RNA sequence: CUGGUGACUAUAGCAAGGAGGUCACACCUGUUCCCAUGCCGAACACAGAAGUUAAGCUCCUUAGCGUCGAUGGUAGUCGAACUUACGUUCCGCUAGAGUAGAACGUUGCAA
RNA sequence: UGAUAUUGAAAUUCGGCUUUCUAACCCGCACCACUUAUCGUGGUGGGAGACAGUGUCAGGCGGGCAGUUUGACUGGGGCGGUCGCCUCCUAAAAGGUAACGGAGGCGCUCAAAGGUUCCCUCAGAAUGGUUGGAAAUCAUUCAUAGAGUGUAAAGGCAUAAGGGAGCUUGACUGCGAGACCUACAAGUCGAGCAGGGUCGAAAGACGGACUUAGUGAUCCGGUGGUUCCGCAUGGAAGGGCCAUCGCUCAACGGAUAAAAGCUACCCCGGGGAUAACAGGCUUAUCUCCCCCAAGAGUUCACAUCGACGGGGAGGUUUGGCACCUCGAUGUCGGCUCAUCGCAUCCUGGGGCUGUAGUCGGUCCCAAGGGUUGGGCUGUUCGCCCAUUAAAGCGGUA
RNA sequence: GCUGGAAGGUUAAGAGGAGUGGUUAGCUUCUGCGAAGCUACGAAUCGAAGCCCCAGUAAACGGCGGCCGUAACUAUAACGG
RNA sequence: GAGGGUAGCGGAGAAAUUCCAAUCGAACCUGGAGAUAGCUGGUUCUCUCCGAAAUAGCUUUAGGGCUAGCCUCAAGUGAUGAUUAUUGGAGGUAGAGCACUGUUUGGACGAGCGAAUUCAGACAAACUCCGAAUGCCAAUUAAUUUAACUUGGGAGUCAGAACAUGGGUGAUAAGGUCCGUGUUCGAAAGGGAAACAGCCCAGACCACCAGCUAAGGUCCCAAAAU
RNA sequence: AAGCAGUAAAUGUGGAGCCGUAGCGAAAGCGAGUCUGAAUAGGGCGUUUAGUAUUUGGUCGUAGACCCGAAACCAGGUGAU
């Protein structure tokens, strides 16, 4: 089933998306190389 | 009895918002459509539904694609 | 006059019959190398002795198919007068026939 | 029903249960006095006793009683059905356009079914070989789309938007000239500027998916962040700003956190804006009258009957519409009194006949006169009994 | 619905106070520890009736069925599934 | 018969919603009180200029409202308004046609061949190889005309009807009902159709015992040709 | 303005107060420029920067608000001739 996410950023300052994610499909958590407003760099984010 | 119709959706409004050979922004639109009917040609656009749009300042030429093919031009006159 | 590359509704096409090659476009040989295969040097990429116009390609002819297409009339219809289906005045179709038509046409190499 | 105050005094195994005692409190229990009154008060004896009764707080039952809710559209109302969004036709080649008109869907899905760079071209038909649909795979030819495009439909796509592979996360941040639509609130497209980036040799492409449905104002509440405020002062509680979450509020611009029925006991304000009777328009239905002639009639269509089909008249039935009347036009049968039409029941006059005669059938002219009494049923209607030349059909609220 | 019962489950006020946070005498890397007071919110455990549960009660409220074949009965079924 | 008791969130009832001072599904009097009424009725002097609407959206909404459309007054900008004449363009209706999807008639074609192949002939709002007349958007282009736009004060309207034309629905019924496009009535008197809102002609400032015409008419009623 | 004087008199005193001359931002705050934003880079709202006191007319709000008209509700009393 779907299920709203959100994904935080790690180890710097916390620059927020929010995306969708299958819970069969994907089971486990999500991690993704997104850019971050705080740091002004491209970070990886999970959860 | 009873009756199993009566639904409807409500009207999109398409068609061709700008004559030809009118002077138009460099942001008009100049066609709304489903898919494509006319092309767009030089100094127009498209968008994320199927519109076209121009580009610079000047007048509006609809022209031939070459046989049951169309497109839509604008020209910096002036 | 052959080649490269752009512009126009097949009046530029499909098909059939003929002529040509060592300058060019092609055919063909091979897989050490730059590369690749559901497997397959068949194709993509390379190094190139030979050999032939067979086929691709250039040119000529053929109205078999496809395409373009008048004049005249007809259908329909703007407006007006009677009335309810008929006059008068403009616009003017499809379809079918007489017919153009085996393409014109720009620019830098080469002979 | 439990906790607590009025509420005391002693003992048992593990802050209490249980069992004893009398002074609190209680007795519409007896005797005495105020008093020739037992209403009341006081005293003396009995009974019960920290129980009961009363005060505050808490849980449960509670139409006995009280205040209210119980939607709209609708060829009258009730019943049935529907309510927001998307795609066609009606829709009259710009856009828009209604009806309880004619057809279907939606309340999603995808971590690659997104982005970029390369490569490729389908469906169908014929033939051949271990024959399962010459189409379960091997191979050849014809084949401009009839194949695919996640999901309805329409518009598109073979420069592919269709199939395959590599890399990758732009399904980024702050914006935004101009434009479409529009009562408002909302909705749609958008070149370009700056900060990080992915693919590509590079020019370049990338702000989700070929396009168009997959969604809900405000109030209130929860979580993360923050040069903001914070009632004398420094903090704190509590607010503001930014991001996000919780509503078949589906009657989908959402009355409230919280809501169903009967009225023949009924009442008030309005309407012929809207029904039941009669009038009016129409004639589906109804009653009659015709066209053609396959046939029946021993032969023979038309003495008589008239299948399959077609064209009319009338306004007596059941309906359709809702034009006058709701500050009133009073129904069904029966009685009294009638009047009009002819599509004629009797009487008068003619033609044909499958008319020998007495009787019959059918058609034409004709409205002067006539056209019964009872039984059953409120009945119109119908059946029955007995007569008669005949026991006619309709209009007039 | 009414009556009787308490083996188990749920359940209030009220008792109970494990813990959390705010303030600061002091110390100290300087934006952290932090005693006692005062203050805001509290967890284990105990707490009746009622409800779930068990049984009875109809001159209490109430309720009292289908399908298919067959003669020592022509049809029809005493009977059978 | 006399003297007494029970009082309206109440009494009494051999029980009918029966009675409680000619009234009772809840008595009478006075106050809150000029309760509320999106509903009917009514609203008093005279002249001049201009002059509608019965539509869209939303609505516990449908005979009520709000915003927009249409009317009026004042102040502002200044060809921005309408009709024709010449070009350019978007958009598939009438008609026609069978090249697509479906329907259908008769012959050749064995794999039963009036459709797996071929030749003729027809049908379609949800078919199109094609395609008008009108209508619509502009030019910054020419003659004629008089309007358009913006900001402010005040409204009314949300029940429409008939006729001609293209349709849906009904039964190619209705003075039926729902849409598009015009005229009239509404809010319009005068002439014609016998009389007769919507049909035809034509838009009344006041006065005249003056002339020419429209629709329809000229034997008499009754003006005009036996 | 209230108050004081003055004939219940229209006139003097009374400068608490109110409007305007400067906006932007939720706010701290800045200021002809402010907010958003890393960045007037762009964008929103401002730089008109002439009002103010009284009064005639039109409209709206609070009061019954153009007038007449209920079926009903609550409170206090009077009635069993």
């Amino acid at each position: 089933m779907r299920v709203n996410v959100t994904l935080a950023c790690t180890e710097c300052g916390d620059r927020n998306y929010i995306t969708t994610k299958n819970k069969r499909n994907n089971p486990e958590r999500v991690e993704m190389k997104k850019f971050c407003s705080r740091e002004n760099k491209q970070t990886l984010h999970r959860e | 009895s009873s009756t199993k119709n009566g639904r409807d959706s409500e009207s999109k409004r398409l068609g061709a918002k700008r004559a030809d050979g009118q002077f138009v922004t460099g942001g008009s639109i100049l066609y709304r459509q489903r898919g494509t009917k006319i092309y767009p040609g030089e100094n127009v656009g498209r968008g994320g539904d199927d519109t076209l749009f121009a580009k610079i300042d000047g007048v509006v030429k609809f022209e031939r694609k070459g046989r049951d093919k169309k497109q839509v031009s604008v020209y910096a006159v002036a």
